[PDB]
Order: structure tokens, then C-alpha cells, then sequence
């Protein structure tokens, strides 16, 4: 046998008088997956039936398992548990967001805020549109290489003081990158006054450089270096 | 329903619920960032302090800063206290020089992979401990 | 599209590369000009910096508009008492100075 | 009953499913100026098109020329004639305009040497309809497709008043009288139970891969869609037909994409011959997925495999180029490190043929309205459509040709939309609703809510997946599926018998996944029994025991003075499974594969032919 101790924070909206408590688990790790969602689903199948959590690809693509496993934000389905048996892998949600049970947050805020950039192509002239392909030399193609992959995990801009100290207002890394991703798509006709949007206290410049962000990424990502990269278009963009 | 109604429904949602917050500082790993940038802040937030209380009895108190001195000097002043205030007053003097000139590397768009944060965040460490104990011998 | 926040930004490291610049340059060498210069480098940096600080942390309207004054007054005051100094007595420059021969 | 309120809502169209089909239905519909819903379990992105690797196929002629009726061609071989050739043409023809379309988007297709989008080979393509060699039409985004696919249309998604009921769990239609009147659905949050009701419904909710043990597929492909389908009485097609991909990692199931063979990747077992080679030597493994999979499963069976227990097939890359590992396939380059601790550019991955692709569905015009089948005759249920791996218009047959079905959501996806625009208007009479309508499904979730009974939903779901392992694998014969009908059939009954212990309203996943396995029954019922009663070996479904591939003539001989077989005693028709709930009977018939072309004139109706890559 091989016992690993889980010891998750978990919360029910239906069982009044109940408030943030962590509860533990204990899993002979010869019969289960190396990742920790693997985990968290063997306890739901065969241990308690009542823990609550978002999943679905297992192949760490799609973002819907982002959580804090032992103090950083990724996907479940990509950290393999730690095999050492004396360390007791904690797990929490993800941090400052507004538990609707158990380890699922509440991301509605987060998506919102990445509909307020306008993540999809802008022409100045839309009528030749859907008939011909758009050209792209594969050097324009390359500055999205480290762009486009995001998942929309959440872990990076959760992870932000900045955000949550300000999440009403800061629109955090996640949203910043993308906002950045169309700005320098070639194919993009209105890198301005996107780069417009953002002239206020708050929508960028709560950025203070922390570099969180970038550390916890699941994909490797940098957002920090693509915020960082926006600030300095935000001066020298000229109008 | 627009961007800007759904991040209304969200706040009107959640401040009038019962949801919990999810924790942050209490769980989250401590990093050499989060610590540099917060002593950042810190060393900062002293050193306005002290520019201000020194400008500010300029206008408030009496005398002069000769006077003051002579004040500092009467009180069986030890070399090795004095040492110790000097090198307290330098020590965040150059810890907030050392990585201010990191933050403006960085503004310049340069060195921010988790590499290079932990070399340069040392190295800041390193600059600082020798130019605070330098200038606290000069 | 009034740069109006992307101003303040590169002032802020303007101002920062001056600071970085004036204390060297005044170890090398102290004057009446330097002193000065030192003490509207330094309030205004210190300012702005504090303003980070406040517009981080301190939420809701009144509150922001009330400690953003009482920053502004805190600053004026700091900068009028520092050129005070550098005219009525001895200058930063120079003070320090005396005070690291103790 | 009185505990849940129920909260009405009215529409032009609901689309359930926002996957690529979903998305592409639901804001093509918003566009022509619809009052559109758009009802999906899980957030947009999450959804599964994300997960796709390869590409999307589409006759431009930008790596050679190319013309999309050797695409058509290429299809419709691959279906085994069990393909509906009109449905082919449209989205063959259409393949073109509906790529362009998602480039003009924003989607960062790989790009070229000319700048325009990089395509790629892929399994079972080619020029000159199968004369000119190999063909290069996988458009793509180095090797993250899907993933852009769905963003983009997701972020053009944004740019209309679409209504997103997002982490809603459709639970049954509501049909009264033969036609569909919207969707009641669970809102997952309080959940609370809402009636969204239209004009139209579409049903976009992808596959069933999870009635099995291992699949390239994900948690949440429960054949949902599906399922409601065949609780409204109504037929679903062809569901034994299912796809093993031959690629995708040995232990956790994760697919690793036929572009690693399309970009020059080669299989080897265990005595390292190119093994492929020795089964087909014409496509020497770029060929079809039933066809290459079939070599590997079989390999195995010997004892000639390739780890611990010799149960697996190796998949080579490090002989291409570093820098080509690195452009053309860098997810697929990760994720065989991550699972499987292997580096891409030293070393072969461990692949195992495993469920991936569902071309069974329910039945469809090439319009992307869902059929019965009355009077052995189609008819259009009215007010109801589907598109994408839910729906079945076969424009796969068969055997789904790689790279096709990212093509074939964004396809029907639109064709839905297209075919509610020009045949109603906006602001048209929303059809009503009887006060008590869909009360069954309520009682059904109160009863899974606090089901009290000796089987832990878990367990049984783990049983239904071995089962359908053991049974409906790559080979299967009438003694094995005879076993495992029942043996599926005595689950279904064991549905009575399950404990459910999460009792809340909010986030209650052990109920909706509780339910999510009534779903994934009656679609593995169905695929099972449809499968023994079927005695050939066409495409996907091998038969040992009737190795034969089954059809009215045979056409291996040349035709002419050949007696044609009658309807019921020839194999070339669509399954068309039903059941009956409370027994969980499965009762099925029969329907003609479609032959005829939209434009004999512009695209032939390629006739049957050896089966053979
Ligand atoms: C690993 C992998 C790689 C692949 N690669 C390729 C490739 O390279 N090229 C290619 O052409 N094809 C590929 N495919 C096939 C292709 O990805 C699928 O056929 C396609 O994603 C199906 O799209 P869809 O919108 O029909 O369903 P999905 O994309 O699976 O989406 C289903 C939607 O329906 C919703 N839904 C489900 N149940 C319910 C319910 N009860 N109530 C409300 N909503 C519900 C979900 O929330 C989701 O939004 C791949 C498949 C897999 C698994
Ligand atoms: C050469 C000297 C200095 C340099 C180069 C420098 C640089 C900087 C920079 C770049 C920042 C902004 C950090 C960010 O990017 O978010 C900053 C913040 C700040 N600095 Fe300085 N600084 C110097 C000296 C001083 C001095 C002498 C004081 C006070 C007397 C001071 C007080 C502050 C304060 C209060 C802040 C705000 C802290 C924050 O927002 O995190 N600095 N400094
Ligand atoms: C332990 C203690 C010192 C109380 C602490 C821990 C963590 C924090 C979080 N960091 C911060 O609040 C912080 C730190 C430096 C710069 C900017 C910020 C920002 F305002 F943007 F968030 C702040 C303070
Ligand atoms: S950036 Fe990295 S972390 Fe922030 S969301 Fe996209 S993926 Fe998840
Ligand atoms: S973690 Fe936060 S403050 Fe700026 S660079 Fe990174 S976003
Ligand atoms: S569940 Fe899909 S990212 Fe882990």
C-alpha cells in the first residue's frame, strides 16, 4: 500500500450554518493516477460523493480544473501528486474569488472582462470579408507564438495581488496577453484604440510588475512580458 | 447583455450573497518576487516617510540642523550604534535604488523570465548588503 | 485618445532615471542647484509613488479624493519645507554630509 | 414536485451545444437576426473542439492545387458507402468558403512561404480522385486546431446579442405532437429548472466517447444530446459505428494526433519493422483510421507488443527534424512528456488504439434537419436540427476521414442556421407549451437527487465502460456482443438500484453526472445491440465472423448482369436504433444510404467499389 493525505477546503451553500472548512483524504496511490485531479475524482468516485469540482479534458487544454494545489495556481490534471507520502498535498480554490461550492469559483467577472477588449479580428473595411484569405508573412504569424495558446486557466491573473485587491476594475494578465494578442496580429486594423481602452488608473496600469502572473502560468506563458511589452506601445503609440 | 451588465450582475450577485471569499495570502507560496516587490513597497513607503519628517521640521521645529547635530552628538553616542543607525538609514536607501533599477529594466521591456527574476533578484540582494555596508563606512 | 494616464506612467520613470542620476551627481558635486533639484526629484517621485500606494489600497470615492488631498498637502508641505532648508540652512547636500562625518 | 420553480423563457432558436457546431449555429442564427439561446453545460472554450490537435481539411490549393471533388472523393471512400454523398458534396464544396470564413475571424492559421494558410497530409487523402498520389488540405494552427477553432468563434461569438445560458444542463426536449419546442434544462448554479422555449432547437453536444473505458474523449462527452433524442421516441443512427484512433497514449487515453503520421511520424512494434507497411503498402500508414488501427489491434493480439505487459504500439517522431517537432507539432510534443515522461525529439511515444470519434448520431438532412423514419419513409421532425459528432447525416459513413469533423461542426453548424433563416422569419409565432410540459424530467432529477438505492453511480458507470471495453472493441463477434447486450441490458435495470449522496441544489455534480450516465446508457444500448444485429465488416464495424463487406451487388464483380439484393437482405443502410425506456429495450430498423449527388453534372456519384488503402 502507499496512503497520500488530501487535505481540501470545501464550502456548501445548501447546509446553513456552515462556513470555510478544509477536510481531509487518504489515497493508496497504487490505485490512482499520477495527477492530482486524478485524485480529487477518485475520492468523488469512492470516497465522498459530495466534493465539487470543474473538469473535463484531463490533458491540461481546456482550463476548467485550475485551482490552488499546495500554494500555487494550475490545472489538476497536469501536477502530479507528490509521491512523498510525509508532505500532505493541500488543495484550495482559486484565490479571492467568490466560492460558489467547494473548489468552483465563480469566473463570470473573468470572462466578462475578456469580452470587454474585443478578442476577435477588426477590418476598417468588413465588405470583402468571408471569400478571400488574409495574408500573413509566417514572421507576423510568429509574434502570436506564445499568445494565442492561452486557456483561459485563470491561474495567472488569480493570482495577481493587483487583481485581487482590484478585480472590479484591473482586468489582470489573462485578459492583458489577449488584449495584447490582437494588438499585434497583423490582420488587426484597430491596434489604437485598443490600445486606447486602456487609458485609465486601473484597466492596465495596476500592473506593478509582481511577475506572479508569468510564475504560475500552466502553458509556460508570459504574461508580465506581453503587459510590459503593452506599456510600452501605450507611449509611443502616437494620436 | 454587454460586458460592462455581466460584471454589474456579478457584484450585485455576490455582495448580497452568503459566498465565501477564497483565501490568498494565508495559502499562496512565498516567491522572491512577491517579497522583492513587497520590500519595494515597504522600503518605499519609509523612505517618503523620512523625506517628509525631515522637510516638515524644517518648517515646524526650532533652530537649526547644526544645533540638532550638536543635540545627536551629546548622547554618549556609540561607534558601533552609530554604525547601526547609518547602515539602518542606507540599508532600504539601496535595497529601493538597486531594485528600482531591476523595475526599470524591466519597463524596458527586458529579463522577465523566472530565470532571470531569481538572478537579478539576487543579484539586487547582493548590491544592496555592499553598497549599504560601503557607504555605511565612508 | 487624450495619453492622459500613459503620461503620467512615463513621467513617473522619467522622473525615477533623474533621481537614479541626481544622487551620484551630487556626491560628486554638491551646489545650491543640485540640492534643489534633489528636493523636487525626490517629493515628486515620493508623490507619485504614494499615489500608487493609495489608488492600490484605498477604495470607494470620498476616501480616495480625501487621502489623495491629504497626500497633496503632505507633498507641498514636504517640498516647501526642503527648499526652506536648502535656502535657510546648511542644503541636503551638505547636511548629510555633516551628519555622516558623526 | 414544488420544491424546484420553473422559469419560462422564450426565443427565436435555442442552440444547445457551444462547441464549434454550437458556436457556429448559435451566432450564424443571432447574425441573420435571431432572438437566439445558446444552452451549454460547460463554459464555451471548455468544450472539446479545444482538445483537437490535427486540423481542418479544405481544398484551397495552397500547398499543391487542388480540387474539393477529389475531397469529396476521398470522403466518401472513407466512409464505406455508408456515407450520404449529398451531405458530402455540400460540405466538400463548402469547405473553402467555410475555412476562408474562420481565417477572415481572426483564427492564426500556420502560415506558408506565399502567406497563406499552411495545410497538411493527413489519413486517407488524395489528388486526381485517388490516382495523383497523396493530398495536403489539413488546414491548421501548427497542432492546436481545435483549440483556436473554438476561441475564435467563441470571440466572434461575443459581437451579438446571443443569449448564453452557460453551465446549463439541457436534461430533455421539449417535444409535443412531433415537434420540438425548445429544451428544459438544469441551471447547474441554484439549480433552479428553466423552460427555454423557440421556434427551433438545435442539438450540438458532440460525442459518447465516455460509455467506454478508454478514450481520447473527455469527462463531459456524454452523449447528451443523444440521449434526448432517444427519449423523445425519436431514432438515432448508425451508433455502433465508433472510431478507434489508432494514436493516443497508453495510460490515460490522451490522443496524440495523426498529424505526427501526416508530418511524417511512423509506427513500429515490437520487432521493429515499420509494420505498417507489411498490412497496407499504398498508404503505408497515413491511411484510414479503421484500416490502420485494425493493424495495430491486431498486432497486439499476437503478443507482439511494445511494453511491461506488451500491450501497445510505438508511435516514432525523432527522426524528423528538432525544428519541425517544434512548429508543426509542439502541443502534441508536451503533452508526451507530461503523461507519458517521454521526450518527442529522442524517443518513440506508447499508442494504443482507443475511442475517439462518434459518427453515428442523430439522423439529418444535409441541411441539418433531424429525421424519423415513418412509413420506411424521411420525415422531417419539425422544429428541430443538429450538427457537428451529435448529428448524423454520415457525412463520415463509416469511417470519419481525418481532419473532416472540425469541418463538419463549422459546416452544419452554419447550414443549421442558413436553413431556419430562409425557412421561418424572426418574431414568427413561438409555438406554445401545455403547463405541465416536461414534468418527467423534473421527476427523473428529483429522483436521482436523493436516490437512495445500493450502487454508487461511480461503480456502475466504471461497469458499463468495461463492459462496452470487452465487447464493442475494434473486433467483435455475436458470441462476445451477444454477452455484452445483456450484460448492458442488466445495467440499465440496475438503474433502480443507485445510490446518490450529494443532496444539494448548487454545483450538485454527483446528480448531473449521475444523470450524464442514464445519457451514456441508452447511447451504449444502442451502440451495442445495432452493432451485433450488423453482419459485416464496414469501415469501423469488423464482424470476424462475417468478414464480408455487405451490399446489394457485388462490386467487385463488374455490375450489369448481377441480380440486386432486396432491402432487408443486404448491410448498406443506416441503423436506426430505438428504445423504449422503461425496459430499456432496444427495437431498430432500417434506411437507404443516400447516393445521388446535389449536381450530378458538377460533383459524380461515385458508386461502391473495393474497400482497400
Ligand atoms: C482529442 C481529440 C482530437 C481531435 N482532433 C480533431 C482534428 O484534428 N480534426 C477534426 O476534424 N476533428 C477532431 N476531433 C473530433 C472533433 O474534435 C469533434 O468531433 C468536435 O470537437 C465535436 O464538436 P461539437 O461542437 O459537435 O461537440 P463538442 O465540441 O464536444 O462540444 C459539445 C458542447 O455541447 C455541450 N453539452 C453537452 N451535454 C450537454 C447538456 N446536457 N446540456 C447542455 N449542453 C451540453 C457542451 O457543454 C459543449 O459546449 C478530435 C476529437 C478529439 C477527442
Ligand atoms: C535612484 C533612486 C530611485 C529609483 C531609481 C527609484 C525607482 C522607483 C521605481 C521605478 C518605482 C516604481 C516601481 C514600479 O514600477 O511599480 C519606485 C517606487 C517608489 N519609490 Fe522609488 N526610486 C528611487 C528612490 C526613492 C526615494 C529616495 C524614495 C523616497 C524618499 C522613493 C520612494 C518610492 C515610493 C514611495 C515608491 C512607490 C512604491 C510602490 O509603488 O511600490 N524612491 N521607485
Ligand atoms: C505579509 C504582508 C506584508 C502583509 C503582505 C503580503 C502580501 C501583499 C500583497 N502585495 C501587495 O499588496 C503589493 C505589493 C507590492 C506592490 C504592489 C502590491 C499591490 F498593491 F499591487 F498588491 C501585501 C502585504
Ligand atoms: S495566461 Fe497562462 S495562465 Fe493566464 S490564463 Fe492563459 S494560460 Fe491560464
Ligand atoms: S502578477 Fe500581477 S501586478 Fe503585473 S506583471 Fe503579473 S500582473
Ligand atoms: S480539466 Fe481540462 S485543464 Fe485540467
Amino acid at each position: 500500500p502507499r496512503i497520500k493525505k488530501f487535505a481540501i477546503y470545501r464550502w456548501d451553500p445548501d447546509k446553513t450554518g456552515d462556513k470555510p472548512h478544509m477536510q481531509t483524504y487518504e489515497i493508496d496511490l497504487n490505485n490512482c493516477g499520477p495527477m492530482v485531479l486524478d485524485a480529487l475524482i477518485k475520492i468523488k468516485n469512492e470516497i465522498d460523493s459530495t466534493l465539487t469540482f470543474r473538469r473535463s479534458c484531463r490533458e491540461g487544454i481546456c482550463g476548467s480544473c485550475a485551482m490552488n494545489i499546495n500554494g500555487g495556481n494550475t490545472l489538476a490534471c497536469t501536477r502530479r501528486i507528490d509521491t512523498n507520502l510525509d508532505k500532505v498535498s493541500k488543495i484550495y480554490p482559486l484565490p479571492h474569488m467568490y466560492v460558489i461550492k467547494d473548489l468552483v469559483p465563480d469566473l463570470s467577472n473573468f470572462y466578462a472582462q475578456y469580452k470587454s477588449i474585443e478578442p476577435y479580428l477588426k477590418k476598417k473595411d468588413e465588405s470583402q470579408e468571408g471569400k478571400q484569405q488574409y495574408l500573413q508573412s509566417i514572421e507576423e504569424r510568429e509574434k502570436l507564438d506564445g499568445l494565442y495558446e492561452c486557456i483561459l486557466c485563470a491561474c495567472c491573473s488569480t493570482s495577481c495581488p493587483s487583481y485581487w485587491w482590484n478585480g472590479d476594475k484591473y482586468l489582470g494578465p489573462a485578459v492583458l496577453m489577449q488584449a495584447y494578442r490582437w494588438m499585434i496580429d497583423s490582420r488587426d486594423d484597430f491596434t489604437e484604440e485598443r490600445l486606447a481602452k486602456l487609458q485609465d488608473p486601473f484597466s492596465l496600469y495596476r500592473c506593478h510588475t509582481i511577475m506572479n502572473c508569468t510564475g504560475t502560468c500552466p502553458k509556460g506563458l508570459n504574461p508580465g512580458k506581453a503587459i510590459a511589452e503593452i506599456k510600452k506601445m501605450m507611449a509611443t503609440y502616437k494620436e | 447583455t454587454t460586458a460592462k451588465e455581466e460584471m454589474e450582475r456579478f457584484w450585485n450577485k455576490n455582495l448580497g450573497s452568503n459566498r465565501p471569499l477564497s483565501p490568498h495570502i494565508t495559502i499562496y507560496r512565498w516567491s522572491l518576487p512577491m517579497a522583492m516587490s513587497i520590500c519595494h513597497r515597504g522600503t518605499g513607503i519609509a523612505l517618503s516617510a523620512g523625506v517628509s519628517l525631515f522637510g516638515l521640521s524644517a518648517l515646524l521645529l526650532p533652530g537649526n540642523f547644526e544645533s540638532h547635530l550638536e543635540l545627536v552628538k551629546s548622547l554618549c553616542l556609540g561607534p558601533t550604534l552609530i554604525y547601526t543607525a547609518k547602515f539602518g538609514i542606507v540599508f532600504p536607501l539601496m535595497y529601493h535604488t538597486w531594485n528600482g533599477i531591476r523595475h526599470l529594466i524591466w519597463d524596458l521591456g527586458k529579463g522577465l523570465t523566472i530565470p532571470q527574476l531569481t538572478q537579478s533578484g539576487v543579484v539586487v540582494l547582493i548590491l544592496t548588503v555592499l553598497s549599504s555596508v560601503g557607504l555605511a563606512a565612508m | 485618445s487624450s495619453k492622459a494616464a500613459s503620461l503620467h506612467w512615463t513621467g513617473e520613470r522619467v522622473v525615477s532615471v533623474l533621481l537614479l542620476g541626481l544622487l551620484p551627481a551630487a556626491y560628486l558635486n554638491p551646489c545650491s542647484a543640485m540640492d534643489y533639484s534633489l528636493a523636487a526629484a525626490l517629493t515628486l517621485h515620493g508623490h507619485w509613488g504614494i499615489g500608487q500606494v493609495v489608488t492600490d489600497y484605498v477604495r470607494g470615492d470620498a476616501l480616495q479624493k480625501v487621502a489623495k488631498a491629504g497626500l497633496l498637502a503632505l507633498s507641498a508641505f514636504t517640498f516647501a519645507g526642503l527648499c526652506y532648508f536648502n535656502y535657510h540652512d546648511v542644503g541636503i547636500c551638505k547636511a548629510v554630509a555633516m551628519l555622516w562625518k558623526l | 414536485s414544488t420544491q424546484y420553480p420553473v422559469v419560462d423563457h422564450e426565443f427565436d432558436a435555442v442552440v444547445v451545444g457551444a462547441g464549434g457546431a454550437g458556436l457556429r449555429a448559435a451566432f450564424g442564427l443571432s447574425e441573420a437576426g435571431f432572438n437566439t439561446a445558446c444552452v451549454t453545460k460547460l463554459f464555451p472554450t471548455r468544450s472539446h473542439t479545444v482538445a483537437a490537435q490535427g486540423g481542418i481539411n479544405a481544398a484551397l490549393g495552397n500547398m499543391e492545387e487542388d480540387n474539393w471533388r477529389w475531397h469529396f472523393y476521398d470522403t466518401v471512400k472513407g466512409s464505406d458507402w455508408l456515407g450520404d454523398q449529398d451531405a458530402i458534396h455540400y460540405m466538400t464544396e463548402q469547405a473553402p468558403a467555410s475555412v476562408v470564413e474562420l481565417e477572415n475571424y481572426g483564427m492564426p492559421f500556420s502560415r506558408t512561404e506565399d502567406g497563406k494558410i499552411y495545410q497538411r497530409a493527413f489519413g486517407g487523402q488524395s489528388l486526381k480522385f485517388g490516382k495523383g498520389g497523396q493530398a495536403h488540405r489539413c488546414c491548421c494552427v501548427a497542432d492546436r486546431t481545435g483549440h483556436s477553432l473554438l476561441h475564435t468563434l467563441y470571440g466572434r461569438s461575443l459581437r451579438y446579442d446571443t443569449s448564453y445560458f452557460v453551465e446549463y444542463f439541457a436534461l430533455d426536449l421539449l417535444m409535443e405532437n412531433g415537434e420540438c419546442r425548445g429544451v428544459i434544462a438544469l441551471c447547474i448554479e441554484d439549480g433552479s429548472i428553466h423552460r427555454i422555449r423557440a421556434r427551433n432547437t438545435v442539438v450540438a453536444t458532440g460525442g459518447y466517447g465516455r460509455t467506454y473505458f478508454s478514450c481520447t474523449s473527455a469527462h463531459t462527452s456524454t452523449g447528451d444530446g443523444t440521449a434526448m433524442v432517444t427519449r423523445a421516441g425519436l431514432p438515432c443512427q448508425d451508433l455502433e459505428f465508433v472510431q478507434f484512433h489508432p494514436t493516443g497514449i497508453y495510460g490515460a487515453g490522451c490522443l496524440i494526433t495523426e498529424g505526427c503520421r501526416g508530418e511524417g511520424g511512423i509506427l513500429i512494434n515490437s520487432q521493429g519493422e515499420r509494420f505498417m507497411e507489411r498490412y497496407a503498402p499504398v498508404a503505408k500508414d497515413l491511411a484510414s483510421r479503421d484500416v490502420v488501427s485494425r493493424s495495430m489491434t491486431l498486432e497486439i493480439r499476437e503478443g507482439r507488443g511494445c511494453g511491461p505487459e506488451k500491450d501497445h504500439v510505438y508511435l516514432q517522431l525523432h527522426h524528423l527534424p528538432p525544428e519541425q517537432l517544434a512548429v508543426r507539432l509542439p502541443g502534441i510534443s508536451e503533452t508526451a512528456m507530461i503523461f507519458a515522461g517521454v521526450d518527442v525529439t529522442k524517443e518513440p511515444i506508447p499508442v494504443l488504439p482507443t475511442v475517439h470519434y462518434n459518427m453515428g448520431g442523430i439522423p439529418t438532412n444535409y441541411k441539418g434537419q433531424v429525421l424519423r423514419h415513418v412509413n420506411g419513409q424521411d420525415q422531417v421532425v419539425p422544429g428541430l436540427y443538429a450538427c457537428g459528432e451529435a448529428a448524423c447525416a454520415s457525412v463520415h459513413g463509416a469511417n470519419r476521414l481525418g481532419a473532416n469533423s472540425l469541418l463538419d461542426l463549422v459546416v452544419f453548424g452554419r447550414a443549421c442556421a442558413l436553413s431556419i433563416a430562409e425557412s421561418c422569419r424572426p418574431g414568427d409565432k413561438v409555438p406554445s407549451i401545455k403547463p405541465n410540459a416536461g414534468e418527467e424530467s423534473v421527476m427523473n432529477l428529483d429522483k436521482l437527487r436523493f436516490a437512495n438505492g445500493t450502487i454508487r453511480t461511480s461503480e456502475l458507470r466504471l461497469s458499463m465502460q468495461k463492459s462496452m471495453q470487452s465487447h464493442a472493441a475494434v473486433f467483435r463477434v455475436g458470441s462476445v456482443l451477444q454477452e455484452g447486450c445483456e450484460k448492458i441490458l442488466r445495467l440499465y435495470g440496475d438503474l433502480q438500484h443507485l445510490k446518490t449522496f450529494d443532496r444539494g441544489m448548487v454545483w450538485n455534480t454527483d446528480l448531473v453526472e449521475t444523470l450524464e450516465l442514464q445519457n451514456l446508457m441508452l447511447c451504449a444500448l444502442q451502440t451495442i445491440y445495432g452493432a451485433e444485429a450488423r453482419k459485416e465488416s464496414r469501415g469501423a464495424h469488423a464482424r470476424e465472423d462475417f468478414k464480408e463487406r455487405v451490399d446489394e451487388y457485388d462490386y467487385s464483380k463488374p455490375i450489369q448482369g448481377q441480380q440486386k439484393k432486396p432491402f432487408q437482405e443486404h448491410w448498406r443502410k443506416h441503423t436506426l436504433s430505438y428504445v423504449d425506456v422503461k425496459t430499456g429495450k432496444v427495437s431498430l430498423e432500417y434506411r437507404p444510404v443516400i447516393d445521388k449527388t446535389l449536381n450530378e453534372a458538377d460533383c459524380a456519384t461515385v458508386p461502391p467499389a473495393i474497400r482497400s488503402y
